[PDB]
C-alpha cells in the first residue's frame, strides 16, 4: 500500500524555524510529482509547495515563499520541507501529498496523503 | 519474513566486515534499527542503534570502528566493521524497535564474525 | 487444449505465464499492432467492474523520442509447442519476444524524449490516457487451425510497462495501481483531464445499500415499524441496552429474552415461540452495526431528531458532504450549503459532525475531510437514512 | 461529547508512525485493553464500515494447557504530551519473542476452552493485544478525569487454531483465526465468515445509469435502441461510437453510431454530458463483449426476448458471487436448451464452459468482466426497451 | 498479496504418475489448512485432498483415496500432490485452493484459488 | 525496483562463500534465476542457472566447484562458491528469468569478488 509518513512538526517560538520529512513507500518515488500541504485550525486545506519528479523545479505559494523549502532525496526517497520565519498563521497540521490537482476551478486534489504533522506556533 | 543477518565470516584482528539486517517490509524504513551480537559464552550484547530519524549511538567497545547507516531502497541496516579483533567474534543479531520503544521483530539466525 | 481462440489464448497463458503479469488478446483483430514497443493506452474507466482494455494507439516509443533511430534489438525468448485441441496445421508454436529491461537505461540515455511533445501525446494527456510500452509479446510462427485461420505473428497476451512523464521520459516496469504517466507540474495545475482514481462510485454504493436495507425493511407492515420504532427509541439512550440488543443477535435459536425495550424491537423479529424471522433480522442487524459505529452524543441526538421529526435535514447534510469528499481515504475541502442551514453551536446537525471527528467554524462553510471519519460518517447517513425510511 | 477522542487522535498521530495501531472507540472502551488480552472481530456487515475489537475479559494465558502468570510485559517509552498541566503516555508490549518461548512451553488446551467454540460459532477472528499506550491519571479539557492506566490506543496479532495455538504478527487480510480440519468440513452450521455483495453491487452500479434512460422520451429511446441494434451488428461502427464519446461539436458520423449519437446533442452540437455520461457507461460495457455477442444483442433486442438471458446471467453471478473465487453454478431448471442457444453461446462466449447433459456450470474469474459488462448491457436494453 | 503457482502438470500416459508443486506467497502459509481440486469437463468441482497447517492430518475423496497423496513443505511454502495409477477420468485442471470449506452442504468455497495446471491422460 | 546481491568479500584460496540474491517480490520463488559474471574488459559470462522447480545448471570452470540453490521464504538465491581459483574474479550479478525466458529485472550494482 500506499504509505506517506510526515514527522518534525512541534511547538517554536514565533520566528522560528522546523524541518519536516515526508517517506514514501508503495510507489516509485521517484516518478511522482509530490506537495505539501497544511490544515489550519478551522480553515480548509491550504497548498504550500510542489516540486518535480526529479526536483529540477518547485512552486511555492505566496503565503510561504522565501521563507519554506520544498526539497526531495529521491536516492532515499524522501520529501523534505524547510520552514523558516513560523507564525502562529502557520500552525497547523502539515501534510505532504503525492500528485495534487490543485485546479483552480474545483478544488485541491491528491492521489495519496500522509497521516500528517502538527506544527504549532506559540 | 523477518529480518536477515547476513555478510559475518571470519577474520583475522584488525580486519573490516560488513553484515546486512534486511527487512522484506518497509518497517525497518519507518522505525529504529538495532544490531546486537551474542558472543561465545557471553550474553547478547547491543552494539548500535539507529533511531528511525537516522540518531546513531554506539556502545563504548565499538566507537571509531563500526558506522551503523540505513539503504531504504534495500530495507537494508549495515554494520560497517573495521578494526576488528577476535573480541568481536560473536553472531550478529538485528532488531526494530517502534517510536514507543517496542520491538517488532522475533531474532534472526544472526550472522557469525569470528576474528 | 486450445479449441477457439480465446480458449487458446486462456491455455497458453495458463501454462507459460507462472507470474501472472501476462495480459490476454481478447480478439483476433485486436492483436494488430500490439509487437514489442507499440504504445498502448487504456481509457479512464467508468465502472469498478470491468476496466476499459489496452489499445494500440499505433505508436511506437521510438517515434516520440528524440535522435530518430531504429527500434533497439529484442531478444527472443522459448517457443513451445502445443500441438492444439479442437509444420502441422493441427500444430501450433508459440514463442517470446521481449524487451530487455536493460535496454531502457542505454536507451533512455541515448535518446530523449521530444520536447515538442508528439502531437498524439498531448492528445492522450487530454483524453486522460495512462500510456504504456509493450514489453513482450507471445507470437505464433505460421498461420494455424484455419475452419479458423490465424496469420502468422499474431500476438496471443503481453506485457507492458507503463511510460510517466515529467518533461522527460522513464518506463516503470513495475508500478503501482494509482501511477500517472502524465505527471503535473510543480504547480499542480491542470486542466479537464480523467484523473482522480479511474472513476470512484464511494457514495453510490452506500445510498443503495443502505436502500436496499431499507427496502428490506419494507417487509415490515406500518404496525410493527412503530413498536420497533418504540424499541428504538429506548436503546439509544442506552448504551448497554443497545450492546445486549446487538448479542443477542449473532450467530448460535429462540432469541435471547432481553428485559427492556431492546425486548420490543426483539418481539418484532421473532414468532410466538421467539424464534427469530431471518428476512426481518438481517436488515435490523445492518442497522445496529450501523449505530454501533456511532458514539452515545450521536445516539441521544439521534433519538430526538427522531421525535422532533429531524432527522430529514441532518440526513441530507450528511449525504452531501459523503457525495463531495468521495474518494474518503483522500483528503479535501467540503462546502457547506448554507441553503441547508438549522445550524449554531448547539445545533444538533453541527454535533453529529463533531462526534464523526471534524472541526467545525462558525465563519466559513468550508469543512476538511478527515479519512478516519469514514467509518462513522458513513454509518451515520446509513442509521439517518433507514430511520428516514421507517419514517 | 467527543473529548476523550480528540485525545486519542492526537496521540495516535504524533506516536503511531507505522500506522499498525487501532484507536480506541471510546473512554468505556479504553479499560481492559491491555498486553495479552484476547479481542475477537465478529463478521461484517456493511462494505462501508468495520465491526470494533471487543476485549472478551480473557487471557491467554486461560486457554494455555499450564495454566501460570503471563510473561512479563516490556515497559515501553514514557511520553508527555503538549498543552499551553499535561498528560504522560507510557507503552506496555509483548516482546515478540515472547510467544515462541510461550506457545513450546504451554500449547492449547484440549479439550478447547468453552469461549472458543462460541467465537467459533459466531464467526469471530481472535487477536491477541500485543502492545497498549496507556495513561496516568488526569482530566479533560472536554472537566472528565481519564483513570490511570487508561488505554488509549493497541496493537494486535492475529491467533490461528488448528490442532495447535499460533500467534501471527503479520497475517494476511484474509486470514481466519479458525482453520478447517484437512477435511475442509467445519461442523455444525453455516458460520459462514464470508460475505461479498457482489452481484449487488453491481446492481448498483447499473441503476445510477438506469434511471437516466426514462428521461428520454420514448422516441428517444426508440430511436436509441435503433441505433444500438446497427451498432451491434457492426464492429467498427461500434468502436468508433465509442471513440466519438471519449473527446468543439461532435463527430459527424453516419449510419447506425450517427443514429445513436443524434439522441445525444443540443442544436449547437455541444456536449450535452448529462446524456453522454450513461451511454458512455453502456457504450463501454458492450465494448467488453465479442463480436458474437453484439450480434446476438441485437438479435434480443429487436426480437424482443432479453429477459431469458438476463435473469439467467443475474443467477449464475449471483451464485458465482465473490467472483474472484471459483464455485460450481447450478444451471436453475427450465432456462430461469444446449449448444446453439442464445444463452448458452452468451455464457459461453464470456469464458464459461456448459453441459447439455449436465447441470453443472462452473464459474471462471477470468469471465468476471465480461459477465458483469454482460449481465449490464442486458438490463439496460431492457429499461429502453420498457 | 496472495500469490498461488500451480506446476507440474502435462499430458501422461494413463496409469501413469504426475507430481504438482503450488508455491504460495502473500500469506503465512504454515497457518492454513490447504487443497487440492479439479474441474473435469461436464463434472463440477471436485475437492480431492485437504492437508492441515502443520502436516499431522491429511483428508482425500474416495475417488482418489490410496492413489494421491497430498503434502506441504512449510518452510519452502510449497504444496504438493503426488498422483499415480492415473486413469482417463482423471483428466482436469487441477487447483491447490487456501482454506476449503465443505462442511454445511454439498458445495465448495475457498478463500484463495491457484491459476490451475492441465492435466490430460491419453 | 531491482534485485540486490551480497556476499561478495575477500578471501584466501580454499575458502567458502555464499552470495545471495533477494528479491523485494516474489518473482524470484515463481521464477528462474541465473548467476553471472564480468572480469574488466571482458564478455559477460552464465556460471549457474537455477529455474524455479529447482534444476541446476553450471559452467564447466565451476562444475562441481559452485553451486545456486534458493531459499523461499527468505526470497533469496544463493550462489555457493567452492574450490576458489583465480579467474574467477569478475563482476557477478543475478538475474530473473521468466519461464517465457524474459528478464524481469534490470541489472544491480553486483557484488565484488576478488581472488590473489
Amino acid at each position: 500500500q500506499v504509505q506517506l509518513v510526515e514527522t518534525g512538526g512541534g511547538l517554536v517560538q514565533p520566528g522560528g524555524s522546523l524541518r519536516l520529512s515526508c517517506t514514501a513507500s508503495g510507489f516509485i518515488f521517484s516518478a511522482n510529482q509530490m506537495n505539501w500541504v497544511r490544515q489550519a485550525p478551522g480553515k480548509g486545506l491550504e497548498w504550500l509547495s510542489g516540486i518535480s519528479t526529479r526536483g529540477d523545479t518547485t512552486s511555492y505559494a505566496d503565503s510561504v515563499k522565501g521563507r519554506f523549502t520544498i526539497s526531495r532525496d529521491n536516492a532515499k526517497n524522501t520529501l523534505y520541507l524547510q520552514m523558516n520565519s513560523l507564525q502562529p498563521d502557520d500552525t497547523a497540521v502539515y501534510f505532504c501529498a503525492r500528485v495534487c490537482i490543485r485546479g483552480p476551478e474545483p478544488k485541491l486534489r491528491c492521489d495519496d496523503w500522509g497521516q500528517g504533522t502538527q506544527v504549532t506556533v506559540s | 519474513v523477518q529480518l536477515v543477518e547476513s555478510g559475518g565470516g571470519l577474520v583475522q584482528p584488525g580486519g573490516s566486515l560488513r553484515l546486512s539486517c534486511v527487512d522484506s517490509r518497509s518497517w525497518i524504513n519507518v522505525y529504529g534499527a538495532n544490531w546486537y551480537r551474542q558472543a561465545p559464552g557471553k550474553e547478547r550484547e547491543l552494539v548500535a542503534a539507529l533511531t528511525s530519524g537516522g540518531t546513531t549511538n554506539y556502545a563504548d567497545s565499538v566507537k571509531g570502528r563500526f558506522t551503523i547507516s540505513r539503504d531504504n531502497a534495500k530495507n537494508t541496516v549495515y554494520l560497517q566493521m573495521r578494526d576488528l579483533k577476535p573480541e568481536d567474534t560473536a553472531v550478529y543479531y538485528c532488531n526494530l524497535e517502534r517510536y514507543t520503544g517496542s520491538s517488532v521483530y522475533p531474532w534472526g539466525q544472526g550472522t557469525q564474525v569470528t576474528v | 487444449m486450445g479449441s477457439a481462440f480465446e480458449r487458446v489464448v486462456r491455455r497458453v497463458v495458463q501454462e507459460l505465464d507462472h507470474g501472472g503479469e501476462f495480459i490476454p488478446v481478447t480478439s483476433l483483430q485486436s492483436s494488430t499492432g500490439f509487437q514489442p514497443y507499440c504504445l498502448v493506452v487504456r481509457k479512464p474507466s467508468s465502472s469498478w467492474f470491468w476496466k476499459p482494455r489496452y489499445k494500440c494507439v499505433n505508436l511506437s516509443i521510438k517515434d516520440i523520442l528524440e535522435p530518430d533511430a531504429a527500434e533497439p534489438d529484442v531478444q527472443r525468448g522459448r517457443s513451445f509447442h502445443f500441438y492444439d485441441a479442437m509444420s502441422s496445421s493441427t500444430s501450433m508454436n508459440v514463442y517470446s519476444l521481449s524487451v530487455d529491461p536493460n535496454t531502457w537505461q542505454t536507451l533512455l540515455h541515448e535518446r530523449h524524449l521530444r520536447q515538442p511533445e508528439h502531437k498524439v501525446l498531448q492528445q492522450l494527456r487530454s483524453r486522460g490516457d495512462n500510456v504504456y510500452v509493450v514489453t513482450e509479446v507471445l507470437q505464433t510462427q505460421k498461420e494455424v487451425e484455419v475452419t479458423v485461420t490465424i496469420p502468422s505473428g499474431s500476438t496471443l497476451a503481453f506485457r507492458v510497462a507503463q511510460l510517466v512523464i515529467d518533461s522527460d521520459l522513464d518506463v516503470l516496469l513495475f508500478p503501482d495501481k494509482k501511477q500517472r504517466t502524465f505527471q503535473p507540474p510543480a504547480t499542480g495545475l491542470t486542466d479537464g483531464v480523467p484523473a482522480e482514481g479511474a472513476f470512484t462510485e464511494d457514495f453510490q454504493g452506500l445510498r443503495a445499500e443502505v436502500e436496499t436495507i431499507s427496502k428490506e425493511l419494507e417487509l415490515l407492515d406500518r404496525e410493527l415499524c412503530q413498536l420497533l420504532l418504540e424499541g428504538l427509541e429506548g436503546v439509544l439512550r442506552d448504551q448497554l441496552a443497545l450492546r445486549a440488543l446487538e448479542e443477542a443477535l449473532e450467530q448460535g435459536g429462540p432469541v435471547e429474552p432481553l428485559d427492556g425495550p431492546a425486548g420490543a424491537v426483539l418481539e418484532c423479529l421473532v414468532l410466538s415461540s421467539g424464534m427469530l424471522v431471518p428476512e426481518l433480522a438481517i436488515p435490523v442487524v445492518y442497522l445496529l452495526g450501523a449505530l454501533t459505529m456511532l458514539s452515545e452524543t450521536q445516539h441521544k441526538l439521534l433519538a430526538e431528531a427522531l421525535e422532533s421529526q429531524t432527522l430529514l435535514g441532518p440526513l441530507e447534510l450528511v449525504g452531501s458532504l459523503l457525495e463531495q469528499s468521495a474518494p474518503w481515504q483522500e483528503r479535501s475541502t467540503m462546502s457547506l450549503p448554507p441553503g441547508l442551514l438549522s445550524w449554531g453551536e448547539g445545533a444538533p446537525a453541527w454535533v453529529l459532525l463533531d462526534e464523526c471527528g471534524l472541526e467545525l467554524g462558525e465563519d466559513t462553510p468550508h469543512v476538511c475531510w478527515e479519512p478516519q471519519a469514514q467509518g462513522r460518517m458513513c454509518a451515520l447517513y446509513a442509521s439517518l437514512a433507514l430511520l428516514s425510511g421507517l419514517s
